[PDB]
């Protein structure tokens, strides 16, 4: 029940590494979903990748 | 630096070809590129229409 806007998260220089599976990150403006989901946690630098 | 790749350098400062041909070389320096105080000589493309 919002109006999302992942061109200021991407824009930003803040992130270490940024994966999109499925999806394009400059698509991501235009396209809509049901729903989204964040799933939040920390790891180990060495297991970003897992 | 490479084709198919997005991002404030990709798109702002330096783009390629998704057809590219030929080879992208790198090397670090830090003898000098980089000062103590920074190196503030160095600028890049931040935001563009």
């Amino acid at each position: 029940n919002c109006v999302a806007d992942y061109s200021v998260l991407y824009n930003s220089a803040s992130f270490s590494t940024f994966k999109c599976y499925g999806v394009s990150p400059t698509k991501l403006n235009d396209l809509c979903f049901t729903n989204v989901y964040a799933d939040s946690f920390v790891i180990r630098g060495d297991e970003v990748r897992q | 630096i490479a084709p198919c790749q997005t991002g404030k350098i990709a798109d702002y400062n330096y783009k390629l070809p998704d057809d590219f041909t030929g080879c992208v070389i790198a090397w670090n320096s830090n003898n000098l590129d980089s000062k103590v105080g920074g190196n503030y000589n160095y600028l890049y493309r931040l935001f563009r229409k």
